[PDB]
């Protein structure tokens, strides 16, 4: 029911994305690319693992127009801010982080499939000539989040996530 | 002899090996330098899942060869 590292790579590989790098928060120590997520545009983050725990959260950081980043975390905006201050000491100079304002209790331990879903339309929001604010950004990503699990969505999610934890280790 | 392991988080952790070291020894140097258990190491060369019990030059690792290192890690 949860992705791996490698059963992220590979899905963003399927998806036409090639070899993407992505982060991690590993024993509190973030290692961010940040010359993989300018070229990339975008970057999977795996967070709360360590030496004894293999089992934690992914978020997704996204760069946006000029020297703007934004944290998208499927656990709702607040979550997003406890990483938003040592995330942000691993970007560029001259940069500046913003949480996507999302609201809460809609992750349901799928965070793998929304930052690999909804993270991505996130990011491509955001990069367009004239975007949305950060509050519809947000606003949209709550939406369509609960109208996917109104859909069925925990049950047709957690299947598709055991087909790909299948087709791997 | 150096080698160099690669991250898919675009890390590179350069080693001091010899051809003769078992896996699990350059599992456990890994270790030394990054922290990270060897239970939760998968080591690739080649294409090749390195497997314990064997040695680097097993699988003709030479001087300077880069292997990639996947973490048995997730996440929800």
């Amino acid at each position: 029911v949860e992705l791996t590292q490698e059963g992220m790579h590979a899905i963003f590989a399927r998806m036409g994305y090639g070899d993407i790098t992505s982060g991690s928060i590993y024993n509190g120590v973030p290692t961010i690319d940040t010359g993989a997520l300018n070229r990339q545009g975008f970057m999977p983050v795996l967070t709360g693992v360590g030496p004894h725990r293999d089992s934690g959260h992914w978020i997704m950081l996204i760069k946006g127009p000029g020297n703007q980043y934004y944290l998208f975390d499927p656990l709702g905006k607040t979550s997003g801010e406890g990483y938003q201050n040592i995330l942000a000491a691993q970007l560029p100079m001259g940069s500046t982080l913003s949480v996507i304002p999302n609201g809460s209790g809609l992750n349901m331990g799928l965070a793998g499939y929304w930052v690999a879903s909804a993270g991505l339309r996130a990011h491509q929001a955001l990069n367009q000539h004239n975007p949305p604010t950060l509050l519809n950004v947000g606003q949209t990503i709550t939406n369509e989040m609960r109208n996917e699990l109104d859909h069925d969505g925990y049950r047709k999610i957690t299947g598709w996530l055991r087909a790909v934890a299948d087709e791997f280790p | 002899m150096q080698i160099f392991v690669k991250t898919l988080t675009g890390k590179t952790i350069t080693l001091e090996v010899e051809p003769s070291d078992t896996i699990e020894n350059v599992k456990a140097k890994i270790q030394d330098k990054e922290g990270i258990p060897p239970d939760q190491q998968r080591l690739i060369f080649a294409g090749k899942q390195l497997e314990d019990g064997r040695t680097l030059s097993d699988y003709n690792i030479q001087k300077e060869s880069t292997l990639h290192l996947v973490l048995r890690l997730r996440g929800g």
